[PDB]
């Protein structure tokens, strides 16, 4: 109870979601035989509803008014109260790659802007390069934060272009 | 002979070690030259002030037998 | 909500009298340093405002610290705005401490 | 096939296989681990 | 040049020449190209390595004298618990906060050190102390107070030769960190348990039937 | 100088000849000059005020006659303040009246004087003239002191908002178990 | 000299002119001149205030007035201490406070003189001026005892650390049964 918010292992309404998608998917099953093909089709997504009920009654999530599962995006708030894979981990997952993606793609144009033809190589990939960089682009963070220390990872404002103001 | 001159407040609101620069050195003159300066500070306020209304008087209802009368508010 | 004339009476003499010989050094440096608004330069009154001129009747006083009469009646409107808050925060009786 | 794999190294059909690999390994992410609300490790 | 690399016949790259202790060539994603920052990633791996060592030593050592009935001592992930529900327990928060400010205090002057070699040393510093902390010339490696037995400090090369030999012995004992550390989050048994459970069936019992490394969902 | 905060570290060379430096300026506050002395001035002042206060802070508790955080109440809800335990006939209203006279005269009159004689005035301060031989040493106690009494009223106003007791029913409590009654152990100062 | 710690060793160098110096310094910690100066009057002093405590601890004990331990153990439980039976009625708060007092006092007279004169003084310290007249082997005798004291005083905290009994105590029971009844039959010292 973070904000009100009832946990959806205890929340009724969140039982009955759950027994409203299965009664539903029961209705569609009562039109074929029992092993024809839409008839495991149905199952499948029959097991696949209530495990997926079933995971999110274990995770711990809020439900809020009605069976609904609720995320927290506080640090503290969630780490506390056992909810950081919500918000806080997944930031630090989309983070991570996200670094690596752009560092990779940071890379591979300082690598090719001191070449022969740097026009060429940005539509024309070299591929080996660019597999180098992106294994290389996993320890982004590391790297980031050293050529921020050395401070070649930022650019004078004296060698930038700007407008006549 | 008592009271303020803006433009020495606005001479003096400069922070030192360059922080902003020369501060607010001659806003002064900038301000009460330009009529588009005033109008555009004129405007600004009284469109966040308009939205200020927009927002209080529907989640506190001045007048009489308001917030009953859905339409109006 | 102990007796108006003695609260009011005595914080506009204090009022008066910490900005005649308190407050008036600073007050002096600071009407010196700020001076007369200007607006592109020269003051209102050099650039054709009539009535932006500085009154004769604050120029010359008879004080020996230059004490006008403007600066009698900031004071002792300073005084009575701390007098009067003093009395009607002193005449309600409720409990307005955080305790 | 220096020609070739200069062509299969251009632009678009770089980026066509990569957003293919990509989507795929992302949809066999969600084949075998469905519905993943949060990253509850 | 010529030693022996982590890859015969990958040849090393050009930011680890052989100088360091360890330099086997290995930096695939290149993480040490600024020199700078390959000093301080030598200086963590030094401290990484160290505080693993101890800390397998005390897992490993008093794990092993409990199977041979010495001392009898927890499991290293449960140790924790079983000192907290003590009658004069220090609590946690308190006691991570004196070990916290101690610490703060000790690594900040490791710290000063790592920028300048020659930090501590200065006069006036301590209470006489200070000359203890003139260093060697390498960050990471103080001597002075610490090394007190005087090892290596008699050819140069000697002190090279144990310099391998710690770089060495802190990359096993990390390793083997990690290898406790992912154990018990998989079978919820120790390191001597899952030795002995791998030597009764190695075909058998792994990292493949313990159910968490392979996910379930794929087989 | 005597002192470098970071051993191993430069300081500012602006802190070298002031009294009472350790080159601690991290932030760099005061690489102006101008800000520089106003925040010695500041520092001095700030100490010299700090330094009474620790002192009725300790001295009203080692007297007995509450802490510092319940001085003002009598004066509250009622009236009658004690001083000593005694009577003073004044409420609350005239007493900040008189305090505002006074502290505006002193402080005018303080600060319409000299940058040096605004921290540092001979004469009827010093009425047995100890400043003389050699005033450096001196002023680094003082400002040294005022560092530590600053500490102290900060702790005070800290450890009476998250424990409520007392500073010497503090002290008491953490002399009785250092490991299990300190700051780690309230649950407003570390959010466990 | 006279000794060299170990029989045979390379010796520093700084070592040699000292009283009761045996070259003892494997970790080198008074390579600088000043260093040792200060470590020098360190342990001269560590020597004499643990004679003074090791002559403290074996008179309470000998003289049947009880536990060195046990002397601040009454000091709380309602108050009053024990010295040779007087019934002393001095607390805890004023006890410490006048015994800081007087060592702030002799601690601030003491160490604002020379280098020598801070360890090694005359005048009232000795007055029957037999310092003069060979005192370097007096001063090794001095070194010596007080590094035996040192060691003593030591083992007095960790034997009631270890055992919890009382020095003579412990001493009296190793006598009668020194097979069962040493250091290592414990359970806090050797633990194999
Ligand atoms: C050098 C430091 C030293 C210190 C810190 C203490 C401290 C103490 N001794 Mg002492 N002793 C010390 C040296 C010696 N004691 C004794 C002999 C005793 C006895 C016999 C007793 C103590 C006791 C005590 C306790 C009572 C308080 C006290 O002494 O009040 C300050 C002392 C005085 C006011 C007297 C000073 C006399 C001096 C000026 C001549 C106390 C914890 C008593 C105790 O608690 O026993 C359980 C006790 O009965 N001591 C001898 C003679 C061998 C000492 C040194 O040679
Ligand atoms: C993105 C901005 C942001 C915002 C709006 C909040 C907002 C909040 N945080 Mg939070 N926090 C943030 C970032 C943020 N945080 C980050 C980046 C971290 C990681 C360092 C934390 C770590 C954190 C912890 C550990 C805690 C909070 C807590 C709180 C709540 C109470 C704060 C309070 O008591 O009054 C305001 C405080 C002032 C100093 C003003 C509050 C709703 C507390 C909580 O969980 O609520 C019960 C709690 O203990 N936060
Ligand atoms: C890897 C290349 C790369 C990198 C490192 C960056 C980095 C940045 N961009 Mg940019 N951008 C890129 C490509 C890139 N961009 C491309 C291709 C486009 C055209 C669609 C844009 C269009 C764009 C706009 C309009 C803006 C930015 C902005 C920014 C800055 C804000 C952070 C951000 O992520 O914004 C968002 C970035 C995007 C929405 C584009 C991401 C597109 C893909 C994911 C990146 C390309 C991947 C590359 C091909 C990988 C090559 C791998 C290599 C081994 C070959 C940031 C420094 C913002 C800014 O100025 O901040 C101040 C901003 O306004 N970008
Ligand atoms: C032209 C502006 C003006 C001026 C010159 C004065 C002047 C004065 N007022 Mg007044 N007043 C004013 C405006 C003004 N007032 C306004 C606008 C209000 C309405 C808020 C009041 C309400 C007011 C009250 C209620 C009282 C005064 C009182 C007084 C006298 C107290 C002086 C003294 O030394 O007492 C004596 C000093 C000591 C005893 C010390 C004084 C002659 C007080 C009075 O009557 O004097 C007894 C008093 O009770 N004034
Ligand atoms: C930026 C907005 C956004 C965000 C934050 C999310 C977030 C999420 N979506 Mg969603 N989605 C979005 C936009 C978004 N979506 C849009 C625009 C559409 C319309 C096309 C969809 C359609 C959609 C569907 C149909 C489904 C989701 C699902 C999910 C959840 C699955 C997490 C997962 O894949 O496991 C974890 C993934 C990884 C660990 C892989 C990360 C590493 C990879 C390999 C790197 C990739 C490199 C680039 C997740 C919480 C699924 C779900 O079940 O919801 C609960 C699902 O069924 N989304
Ligand atoms: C910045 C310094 C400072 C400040 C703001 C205060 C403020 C306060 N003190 Mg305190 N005090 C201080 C320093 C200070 N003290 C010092 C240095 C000591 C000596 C250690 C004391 C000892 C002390 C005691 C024993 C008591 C107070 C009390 C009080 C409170 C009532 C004030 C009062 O009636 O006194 C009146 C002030 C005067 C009559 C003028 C000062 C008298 C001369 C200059 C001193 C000679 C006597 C008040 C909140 C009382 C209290 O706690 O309230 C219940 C109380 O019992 N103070
Ligand atoms: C009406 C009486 C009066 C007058 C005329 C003055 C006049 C003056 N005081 Mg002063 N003071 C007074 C009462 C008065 N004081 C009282 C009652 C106290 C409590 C005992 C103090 C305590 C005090 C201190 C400690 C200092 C001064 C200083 C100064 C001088 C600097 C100008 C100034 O204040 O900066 C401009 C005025 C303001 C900014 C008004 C804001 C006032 C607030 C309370 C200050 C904000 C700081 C805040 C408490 C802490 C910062 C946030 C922090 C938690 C991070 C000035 C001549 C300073 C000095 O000696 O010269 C540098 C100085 O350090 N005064
Ligand atoms: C940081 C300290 C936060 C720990 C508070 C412990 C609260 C109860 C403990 C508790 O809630 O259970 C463990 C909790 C997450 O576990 P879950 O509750 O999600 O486990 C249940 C489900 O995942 C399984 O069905 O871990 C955390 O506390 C936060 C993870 C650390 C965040 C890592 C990021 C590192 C950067
Ligand atoms: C080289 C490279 C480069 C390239 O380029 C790239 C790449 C590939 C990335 C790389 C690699 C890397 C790696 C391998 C890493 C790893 C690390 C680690 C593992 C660490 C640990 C580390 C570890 C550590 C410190 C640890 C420590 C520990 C400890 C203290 C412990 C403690 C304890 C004990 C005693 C027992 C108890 O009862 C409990 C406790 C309390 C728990
Ligand atoms: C230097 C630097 C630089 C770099 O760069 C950065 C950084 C780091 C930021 C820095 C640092 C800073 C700091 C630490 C600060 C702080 C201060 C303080 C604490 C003050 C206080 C201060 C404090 C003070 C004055 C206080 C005072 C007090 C008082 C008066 C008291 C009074 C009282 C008493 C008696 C009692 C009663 O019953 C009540 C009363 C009435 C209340
Ligand atoms: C030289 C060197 C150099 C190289 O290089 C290295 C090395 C090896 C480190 C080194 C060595 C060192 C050492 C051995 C040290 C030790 C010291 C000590 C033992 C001290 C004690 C010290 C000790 C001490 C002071 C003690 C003192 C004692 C006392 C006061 C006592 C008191 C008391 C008494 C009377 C009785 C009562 O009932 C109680 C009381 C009141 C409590
Ligand atoms: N100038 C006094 C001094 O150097 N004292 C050092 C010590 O405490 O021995």
């Amino acid at each position: 109870d973070v904000a009100g918010l009832t946990p959806c292992s205890e929340s009724k309404a969140f039982a009955k979601r759950k027994k409203n998608e299965v009664k539903a998917l029961n209705k569609r099953l009562k039109n074929y035989e029992a092993d024809s093909a839409p008839a495991l089709a149905l199952k499948a997504t029959i097991a696949r509803t209530e495990a997926r009920f079933d995971k999110y009654a274990k995770q711990g999530l809020l439900c809020g008014t009605d069976g609904l599962p609720h995320l927290i995006a506080d640090p503290g708030l969630a780490l506390r109260y056992g909810h950081a894979g919500d918000v806080f981990i997944p930031t630090i997952g989309f983070i991570y790659f996200a670094g690596w993606l752009g560092y990779a793609g940071s890379k591979y144009l300082q690598a090719v802007a001191a070449t022969a033809k740097p026009i060429e190589k940005e539509i024309i990939i070299d591929v080996p390069l660019a597999w180098k960089l992106l294994w290389e682009g996993f320890g982004w963070p590391l790297r980031a934060f050293a050529e921020y220390k050395n401070g070649s990872l930022m650019e004078d404002d004296a060698k930038i272009t700007v407008s006549p103001r | 002979g008592i009271g303020h001159s803006m433009r020495e407040i606005l001479e003096a609101q400069t922070p030192p070690s360059g922080s902003l620069g020369a501060g607010h050195k001659g806003l002064y003159d900038t301000v009460n030259n330009s009529l588009h300066f005033q109008l555009g500070l004129a405007l600004a306020s009284v469109g966040t002030i308009s939205s200020l209304v927009a927002q209080h008087m529907y989640s506190l209802p001045p007048y009489a037998f308001l917030a009953q009368d859905f339409t109006t508010q | 909500l102990a007796d108006v004339n003695l609260v009011v009476g005595g914080c506009t003499v204090g009022a008066l009298a910490l900005g005649r010989f308190v407050f008036l050094p600073f007050h002096r440096a600071s009407l010196a340093k700020a001076g007369m608004p200007k607006q592109n330069g020269m003051t209102h009154l050099q650039a054709g405002d009539a009535r932006a001129e500085e009154a004769s009747f604050i120029l010359k006083t008879n004080d020996p610290a230059g004490f006008t009469v403007v600066d009698v009646m900031a004071w002792g409107a300073l005084g009575h705005a701390a007098a009067f808050y003093i009395l009607a925060t002193s005449s309600l009786g409720l409990d307005r401490n955080p305790f | 096939m220096k020609d070739f794999t200069t062509y299969l190294s251009t632009a678009p059909v770089l980026t066509l296989l990569s957003v293919t690999v990509v989507a795929g390994l992302l949809i066999e992410i969600n084949r075998f681990f469905p519905d993943a609300l949060i990253a509850a490790f | 040049a010529t030693r022996p690399l982590w890859q015969p016949g990958v040849e090393a790259p050009k930011h680890l020449d052989g100088t360091m202790p360890g330099d086997f060539g290995f930096d695939p994603l290149n993480l040490g190209v600024n020199k700078e920052a390959l000093n301080w990633y030598r200086n963590a791996e030094l401290q990484n390595g160290r505080w693993a060592m101890l800390g397998v030593a005390g897992i490993v050592i008093p794990a092993e004298l409990t199977r041979v009935g010495v001392l009898n001592v927890p499991e290293w992930a449960e140790a924790g618990k079983v000192y907290a529900e003590s009658e004069n327990a220090i609590p946690f928060a308190s006691l991570l906060m004196v070990q916290l400010f101690l610490f703060n205090f000790v690594e900040i002057k490791r710290w000063e050190d790592i920028k300048k070699p020659g930090s501590q040393a200065e006069p006036g510093s301590f209470l006489g102390f200070e000359s203890g902390f003139k260093g060697t010339g390498i960050s990471g490696y103080p001597g002075g107070a610490f090394n007190p037995f005087g090892l290596g400090n008699s050819s140069k090369e000697a002190m090279d030769d144990l310099k391998w030999r710690e770089i060495r012995n802190g990359r096993l004992a990390m390793v083997a960190f990690l290898g406790f550390l992912s154990q018990h989050a998989a079978t919820g048994k120790g390191p001597l348990d899952n030795l002995a459970d791998h030597l009764a069936d190695p075909w058998g019992a792994n990292f493949c039937s313990n159910g968490v490394s392979i996910p379930s969902a794929l087989g | 100088k005597a002192g470098n905060w970071l051993p191993g570290s430069e300081t500012p060379a602006y802190l070298e000849n002031l009294p009472a430096s350790y080159g601690f300026d991290p932030l760099g506050l005061a690489a102006e000059p101008a800000s520089l002395a106003r925040f010695r001035e500041s520092e001095v002042f700030h100490g010299r005020w700090a330094m009474l206060g620790a002192a009725g802070v300790l001295g009203v508790e080692v007297l007995g006659y509450g802490n510092w955080y319940d001085a003002p109440l009598p004066l509250v809800q009622g009236g009658q303040a004690t001083y000593f335990g005694a009577s003073v006939p004044f409420d609350l209203g005239t007493l900040a009246a008189i305090e505002f006279a006074a502290m505006a005269g002193a402080e005018s009159f303080r600060g319409a004087a000299e940058p040096e004689k605004r921290v540092y005035p001979g004469g009827a301060f010093d009425p047995m003239g100890m400043s003389k031989g050699n005033s450096k040493e001196l002023k680094t106690k003082e400002i040294k002191n005022g560092r530590l009494a600053m500490l102290a009223c900060l702790g005070f106003a800290a450890q009476h908002a998250a424990t409520g007791a007392s500073p010497l029913e503090a002290l008491a409590s953490h002399l009785a178990n250092p490991m299990a009654v300190n700051f780690a152990t309230n649950g407003v100062s570390l959010p466990l």
